[PDB]
């Protein structure tokens, strides 16, 4: 029994470049693989076209890329074959129609009638690269009506679509949406919103921000907050200042009126307080604790000392809580292997959804392991297992020395045992240091063996497999010579790795009741968010002072050889009105977060369970597969 | 005597240095294979919770 | 005076984009250092903030990076921020600030800041006599200068206040546009919603229906009046019953096993499940993988058949037994469309099809019942002894029709054949009882389209009200029967009468597959499979609307159809008229009619939740006046804190000792910053209020000191707002001279110019010498002798209704000798007129002056128009008149007789 097994990503994208993983396991000679992909049901052939022939030079391990063109609730398949001489192997995965992502920028956040919106529209697949479809774009009103329709190809403009709409002066006042989609996908609809409005820019910007970023019901010092105004152009403002506090659950909101305070601004700073007394009298003269959950706003409005110029500002969503913080096994996977270690990716946050920094967790009890959380506002904490098939109850907290032990964040998890073929109770385990990785350094990944000592003679191999951007980015094999229970990986990650990747592993063997098995393990490794390449802009210009109205200056924009930059110049006033729907790389990231085929952080029931779960579909020559995939969202 | 923690619930295994498979390191934690019921299995323990005989045969497997 | 920036020397800033370098400048450069450097020189804006730039790079290799944004900082050591509104209403008197920042570090500077007069504004500034205010500001400060003025002309208009320092050659000229907006309020009104279908509205021709104009009664003039056209274009989904639960079709993936027949009714059902389940793509509920699994049985069934296949290219039961009609006649069906199932040997088939018609049929056009197929239960209702002839001949020209179109080349002989029996089934067809046989035969002809009106409507008729055929016998011989039926219903395209055969089938449950269900099962499922891929929901949408609109001189046509995405077509003219549509085509779009406009004002403009009243009165250095501001709140409930802001009248500012009272209050506080402003320049103020009385009239006054004596001292005003919202709130100016703080300003109806100026020609110093010589400029456009009839002097401009004597020189007035004539002036131009009625007087004047047009045109008195008391004859015959009646009459004559100069 030699084993052919083909490894493609879940969900396969079309009008791109993904790729398979052939491997024939105990394979003598040098085997012969051509790679067939027809459409479902029938037999049209769309990208059969890839050829190859894997060696034992190679460990017969290799590969061919394709991309299936073009065109011909609704779900569209495709089955996919890979013959090996004499052996037929062929899977059925599910196919995205929708061609990648839209990113539109606007020249402001907020816009007059009479006044042009310059916006962009970049087009890009899902791998974040530039690209030629043709895409429509809609302008609804604050109530959906598409009040002028576009339709252009991004064709040999690389990417970037500039467009413009001016804006009647008798337009309906309120919060415009703009909404483009590929004319291929009318379903990946991709929507940015400008506020249109009467207005004219301030003279200053107002910056309230309290001592905290929450309300700790106890703190009798009740919610101190700092306010800050600064003319545009730097020098602070003499002033006065009205602030008013609200509690608000969840949706509406509640003024508490006896909170309206009036105080002079000195030196472009003056502070305000929310007593406790205030607080919980304004509600209800209820109980302090009833409020838990809730969240305030503060209100800021700074009228200059002239009186030619004032300034609304309000800080909202201040979280009223128990404890200063926040712990999410949403980075953790959910099942663990019987005997070997257990890693948490425990992830603490603020109130406020940051990522806390050097916040001692650890297991609940006494004398625990207790590991400090990154900036990543993860820790990791390794824990031991039992051999039993029984479910694990895991509880973690906050081990913070200031803290009180009544004001320690708490949260409770519950991993399943990995499922194991004729309960062979062989496993396989995947340990990676929970560092922050930058590309340029490299990451160790410890691949642990679990299997009686009477058959790990066999296991010669790991097969490795790394996910990126819902695709298959690299694999490889990791070697392991007899007794070489632990065996490491030196992985280097390149600015391709962004802004994450799965790493899924697996040894075959024909061990136990004559039957082969498949072991299995995935984990996903979160990279440092950032530029796959760089751009900055900074002053050409050398020091001078402050550049004087209607002068020249240089502009410096060290940015990848060969790319195309595109600018805009906002007076920091639009800011103070509006400053949503701005267009950060950070929200970018976000977008190629949700878009993940893989929908585990690691692990699975079975070994199929994490192939599927980190968004691949094994399938060998033995009867032996991913379970099919049927749903192009993650199955919440 | 080398001891095993398993903070869920804050059991002890003790395991015969003897009968040790082979121990690693995970940047300042460690750990080694067991050989169980001739079954693999493992254990981890923290660099604070580290007993010398361990720091020991692993300086050895190592430098 | 002197010794300071000329102010016609100063360039001022224009240009204030809100945002700019919209460029695309791309990375080429050498790639020194990994980085490509591009140099960018720009020239900035005259906007003093803080610009945020903000690139985004695009590379087919490094694909999209946001790079961070960089701030960059336009300062300057003085400057003026003009700080304006968005908009002003026309004829609405208001004041702006314009604040003066000395950002030096250690030096006050001596500024003389100056608002240029704009014809588009009334104010103190006029092309005669400007508006200067000289003003020292403090090191590191800033001081608000207000001017109060008025706007009288529609569209965008532009303040420009400048200002330069004394002694040393520090300027700074701004000029930023503001809207001026018309009397009134924004109005929407919904001209027209008609309803869009070519197939109900205006029969069996093109669907015109006539849409007005608005009504627009209350359309303020001179108003935009946008007309928001929309051709909405619905579309309708004809709701088709969805296909059987694969959960059901389980058990029709059997493993083709036994011989000839055996092996046949076997691989009968497997084959149709594939067929159904490709058509109604629901191998997904099914299993993906179940398909390549099943799929497999087909080919061993179709292979392992073949073995039961005689040399005469023909199906017998056993290995060696006399072929079959019927055997062969159902696989020529059942491979005729697993033939995309299964690349199946065309020779095998199309030779097999040959065969048939060759050794088992004849001239007549029937086929030979010589088939014993053992168990004749495959079979179906043609086991049964009557009409085996009729109804196996209309069943075995169906396995033709399916084949037939991949067959006629490889032999061209068959087609005859087809033809021929197709004959001898339309003749027979209609003297036949058996409601099975009734419907094969009825599907057979509907297939090659024999079947009209006449056999139609036997076949239609058998129909249990269209529903269902059948007889007395077998459930199953029905249920097969009912399908033949459908098929045809579908192959001839009566979408109209389908739905409901298919309900009574799903009412049947049938999944088949049980002893003598061979035909039965097959049938069934081939005929929801031509359903569903004949079936439309598609309710047919294509129209060709347009409508030829007054305004535009090309059309606007549009297509709005189905597989086609944009359904909403819509354009707007900002003209209002009314315009026919042609809507031809069809299908169910929407027409609406939407326009904007000016609708007149009520409860008059934004202060109407604040009522103030500010009242100037001297007092028993130089001047000092008591200014008292009585406020209250149009609400239900005193209200919180709120602002007075408050501006000095020019060359004015507060005692220091009664501000001092005022900040001491239960509910008053003014900031020390304030009070700690000494008479340097203060001429801004803010007077902050805890509550405001909506029940008694919360009052309080203070004196003011007339700290410099410029004479035309401009109104103040006192603005008072609650803190949360600016918007609604209510100014009033105030001035000594005038009533109630407003300017001077002629306003008949929506129309207003300005009469801040002197009264007639500013010039016993009457030379007629000279007065001759400025009498004759093309300025100048009537020189009347005239006698005041009546005087209207009341609270307005004092109307002098002046009768035209004799007319020097005419303009642009048909006017006699005897046609009386309005003249208008300001109140203030009383005292300085002095006019009296039955009086000669010479009132030559200058050319638009003119308030309104013919007939009811008004001559105004004038900065450039002239009066002069000409005197009564008989009493000229003083010595200390006769001089100026000489020269007034030297003027008379030396002017009329010949004219003036060119
Ligand atoms: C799937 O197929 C593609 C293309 O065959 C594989 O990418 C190719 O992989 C080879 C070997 O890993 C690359 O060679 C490498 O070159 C770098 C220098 O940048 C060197 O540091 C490495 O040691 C190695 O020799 C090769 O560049 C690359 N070719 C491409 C991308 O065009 C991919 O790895 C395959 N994956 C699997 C699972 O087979
Ligand atoms: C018309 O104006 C009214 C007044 O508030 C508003 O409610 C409505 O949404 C407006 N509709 C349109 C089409 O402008």
């Amino acid at each position: 029994s030699p084993m052919y097994s083909i490894i493609t990503p879940n969900i396969l994208r079309l009008e791109s470049e993904e790729t398979m993983v052939l491997e024939a396991h105990d394979a003598q000679g040098d085997v012969p693989v051509t790679v067939t992909v027809h459409d479902f049901p029938g037999k049209k052939l769309v990208l059969s076209s890839e050829k190859t022939v894997l060696t034992p030079a190679t460990n017969h391990m290799g590969n061919v890329t394709f991309t299936i063109p073009a065109n011909r609730g609704r779900n569209k398949f495709v089955t996919v074959q890979a013959t090996f001489g004499t052996q037929v192997v062929e899977k059925v995965v599910l196919v995205s129609l929708q061609s990648g992502y839209l990113f539109i920028q606007t020249d402001k956040t907020i816009y007059t009638p009479g006044s042009t919106v310059l916006y962009r529209i970049f087009t890009v697949n899902h791998k974040l690269l530039p690209v030629g479809r043709t895409v429509m774009v809609n302008i609804e009103n604050p109530e959906g009506i598409p009040v002028k329709q576009d339709s252009l190809s991004s064709q040999n403009q690389l990417g970037v679509l500039p467009l413009s709409w001016d804006i009647p002066e008798l337009v309906n006042m309120g919060q415009w949406k703009i909404r483009a989609y590929y004319e291929n996908s009318p379903q990946q609809v991709f929507s940015t919103e400008f506020e249109v409005k009467e207005y004219v820019l301030p003279s200053f910007e107002v910056i309230v921000e309290p001592t905290e970023k929450f309300y700790y019901i106890y703190n009798e010092k009740g919610l101190e907050v700092t306010i800050t105004a600064r003319f545009l152009y730097g020098k602070k403002v003499e002033g006065t200042a009205f602030v008013i506090f609200g509690i608000q659950d969840g949706e509406q909101r509640i003024s508490l009126p006896e909170s309206l305070k009036r105080i002079p601004i000195e030196d472009g700073s003056g502070e305000v307080v929310l007593s406790r007394k205030v607080l919980l009298d304004g509600v209800q003269n209820p109980r302090a604790e009833d409020l838990v959950g809730k969240s305030l706003y503060v209100s800021a409005t700074v009228i200059l000392h002239s009186g030619s110029d004032m300034v609304q500002a309000e800080r909202s969503g201040i979280p009223i809580v128990t404890s200063p913080y926040q712990i999410h096994f949403t980075k953790t996977p959910k099942y663990f292997k019987p005997g070997m270690p257990f890693d948490l990716m425990v992830f603490v946050t603020n109130p406020d959804g940051s990522p806390a920094y050097r916040v001692p967790v650890a297991v609940q009890g006494e004398d625990t392991v207790q590991s400090l959380t990154q900036g990543d506002g993860v820790a990791k904490l390794s824990i031991n297992t039992h051999p039993s098939q029984k479910p694990l109850s895991i509880t973690v907290r906050t081990k913070k020395q200031e803290l009180s032990e009544a004001e320690q964040a708490t949260r409770t998890m519950q991993a399943l045992p990995y499922s194991t073929v004729g309960n062979s109770n062989n496993y396989l385990h995947l340990s990676v240091l929970r560092t922050e990785l930058r590309p340029g350094e490299t990451l160790n990944v410890n691949f642990l063996l679990r299997m009686d000592r009477a058959h790990e003679a066999k296991i010669r191999y790991y097969t490795y497999l790394i996910m990126n951007k819902g695709r298959l980015l690299k694999a490889g094999r990791q070697v392991r010579e007899p007794g070489q229970d632990l065996v490491v990986l030196p992985l280097s990650i390149t600015t391709d790795f962004i802004p994450s990747f799965r790493l899924v592993a697996y040894y075959t063997l024909i061990g136990a009741s004559g039957q082969r098995e498949v072991v299995a393990d995935s984990v996903w490794v979160d990279v440092k968010d950032s530029c796959v390449g760089s751009l900055v802009v900074k002053s050409g210009q050398s020091e001078d002072r402050q550049p004087v109205p209607g002068q020249q200056m240089t502009l410096k924009i060290e940015g990848d050889h060969g790319a195309r930059v595109v600018l805009v110049a906002v007076d920091k006033g639009v800011f103070v009105l509006n400053k949503k729907n701005k267009l950060t790389q950070s929200k970018i990231w976000d977008v190629v977060e949700k878009a993940d085929i893989g929908c585990t952080p690691g692990s699975g029931k079975d070994y199929a369970g994490v192939f599927s779960d980190a968004g691949l579909t094994f399938t060998s020559s033995s009867g032996q597969q991913t379970a099919q995939r049927a749903e192009l969202q993650c199955p919440q | 005597m080398v001891k095993v923690k398993f903070d869920a619930t804050g059991e002890e295994k003790e395991v015969e240095t003897s009968k040790i498979s082979a121990v690693y390191r995970t940047g300042k934690d460690v750990l080694f294979s067991y050989d169980d019921q001739g079954k693999i299995g493992w254990g981890y323990v923290s660099e604070k919770d580290a007993p010398k005989e361990l720091l020991d045969l692993l300086a050895r497997a190592e430098r | 005076d002197e010794d300071i920036i000329a102010e016609e020397n100063i360039v001022s800033r224009s240009e204030f984009p809100e945002s700019w370098l919209w460029n695309v400048e791309d990375l080429k450069e050498p790639p020194k250092n990994g980085i490509s450097t591009k140099l960018m020189n720009i020239f900035l804006k005259d906007s003093i903030t803080t610009w945020e730039i903000l690139a985004v790079s695009m590379s087919d290799k490094k694909g999209i990076c946001v790079a961070d944004p960089f701030e960059v900082t336009v300062m300057q050591d003085f400057f003026i921020d003009l700080r304006l509104p968005y908009s002003v209403v026309r004829n609405e008197q208001v004041e702006i600030r314009a604040v003066l920042y000395n950002y030096r570090q250690n030096q006050e500077l001596k500024v003389r800041v100056e608002l240029l007069h704009n014809p588009a504004f009334c104010s103190l500034a006029t092309t005669k006599r400007r508006h200067q205010q000289t003003v020292t500001i403090p090191p590191k400060s800033s001081l608000s200068v207000p001017y109060v003025i008025v706007p009288l002309k529609t569209g965008l208009q532009e303040v420009e206040v400048k200002a330069a320092v004394y002694h040393h050659f520090i300027s700074d000229g701004v000029r930023k546009s503001l809207k001026v907006v018309p009397e009134g309020i924004r109005m929407n009104k919904t001209v027209a919603v008609r309803t869009l279908d070519p197939e109900r509205l205006g029969r069996e021709g093109v669907q015109k229906e006539d849409i007005p104009p608005a009504d627009l009664s209350d359309q303020v003039p001179d108003t935009e009046s946008e007309t928001r056209i929309l051709l909405q274009g619905t579309p309708v989904a004809q709701m088709t019953e969805d296909a059987v639960d694969a959960e059901r079709l389980k058990h029709l993936i059997v493993t083709p096993s036994g011989c000839g027949e055996q092996n046949m009714i076997g691989m009968t059902p497997t084959v149709i499940a594939v067929h159904y389940l490709d058509e109604t793509e629901q191998w997904e509920k099914f299993g993906l993988e179940k398909r390549q699994g099943a799929l497999e049985l087909i080919k061993k069934g179709y292979t392992q058949q073949l073995a039961f296949r005689q040399p005469s290219s023909a199906f017998a039961a056993f290995v060696k037994r006399a072929p079959s009609t019927w055997l062969t006649a159902y696989v020529v069906k059942v491979f005729s469309l697993a033939v995309n199932l299964i690349a199946i040997d065309s020779q095998v088939l199309c030779g097999a099809v040959k065969w048939l018609i060759l050794e088992k049929q004849k001239p007549d056009g029937v086929f030979q019942e010589d088939a014993p197929v053992i168990h004749q239960e495959m079979i179906g209702g043609l086991r049964n002894n009557n009409e085996k002839d009729m109804a196996l001949t209309a069943f075995v020209l169906i396995s033709l029709q399916e084949a037939k179109d991949i067959c006629e080349e490889q032999v061209n002989s068959l087609p005859g054949s087809i033809t021929k029996a197709g004959d001898f089934l339309e003749a027979n067809y209609m003297n036949l009882q058996r409601s099975y046989t009734v419907a094969i035969a009825g599907y057979a002809l509907a297939q090659m389209g024999r079947l009209k009106g006449p056999l139609l409507n036997k076949f239609l008729t058998t129909a249990k009200d269209k529903n269902r055929w059948e007889d007395p016998g077998k459930q199953l011989y029905n249920v097969e029967a009912t399908s033949y039926a459908l098929l045809a219903l579908l192959q001839l395209k009566d979408f109209d009468f389908v739905p409901p055969v298919v309900r009574w089938l799903n009412e049947q449950r049938y999944y088949g597959g049980g002893y003598g269900s061979t035909q039965a099962t097959f049938m069934v499922f081939q005929a929801l499979a031509q359903y569903q891929k004949d079936a439309p929901d598609h309710q047919e949408l294509n129209l060709d609307v347009s409508l030829q609109l007054p305004s535009r001189s090309s059309k606007i046509t549009h297509r709005i159809h189905w597989e086609s995405a944009s359904l909403l077509r819509s354009e707007e003219t900002k003209e209002n008229e009314g315009f026919t549509v042609t809507a031809e085509g069809k299908g169910q779009g929407t027409l609406s009619v939407v326009t904007m406009y000016h609708a007149k004002a009520k409860d008059q403009l934004t202060c109407n939740k604040f009522d103030l009243k500010v009242t100037i009165k001297p007092a028993p250095a130089k001047n000092t006046m008591i200014l008292e501001i009585c406020t209250r709140y149009r609400g239900d409930q005193d209200a919180t804190m709120s602002i007075l802001d408050i501006s000095m009248m020019t060359g004015f500012a507060p005692d220091t000792d009664d501000l001092k009272q005022l900040a001491n209050g239960v509910d008053r506080y003014i900031s020390k910053y304030e009070l700690d402003k000494a008479f340097s320049d203060r001429n801004t103020l803010i007077i902050y209020l805890d509550k405001v009385s909506h029940s008694e009239d919360d009052c309080l006054a203070f004196k003011v000191h007339q700290y410099f004596n410029v004479e035309l001292i401009q109104p103040g005003a006192v603005k008072v707002y609650a803190y949360y919202n600016l918007e609604e709130s209510c100014t009033r100016f105030y001035h000594p001279e005038k009533e109630d703080g407003k300017l001077n300003k002629l306003c008949r109806d929506e129309l207003c110019r300005c009469a801040e100026e002197n009264c007639f020609i500013q010039k016993d110093k009457v030379t007629l010498e000279e007065r001759l010589d400025k009498a004759c400029e093309p300025g100048v456009d009537y020189v009347y002798k005239t006698r005041l009839v009546k005087v209207q002097l009341s609270n307005d401009f004092d109307e002098y209704i002046m009768a035209i004597e004799q007319t020097i020189k005419s303009g642009s007035d048909e006017v006699q000798v005897g046609q009386q004539r309005t003249f208008i002036s300001p109140i203030k131009c009383r005292e300085a007129l002095k006019l009296e009625e039955k009086k000669h007087y010479l009132m030559w004047g200058l050319s638009s002056d003119f308030w309104g047009e013919k007939p009811n045109l008004s001559y105004i008195i004038g900065k450039d128009t002239w009066v002069e008391h000409w005197p009564e004859e008989d009493e000229c015959q003083d010595e200390e008149n006769q001089k100026q009646c000489q020269d007034l009459g030297a003027f008379t004559e030396s002017m009329v007789v010949f004219g003036c100069p060119n």
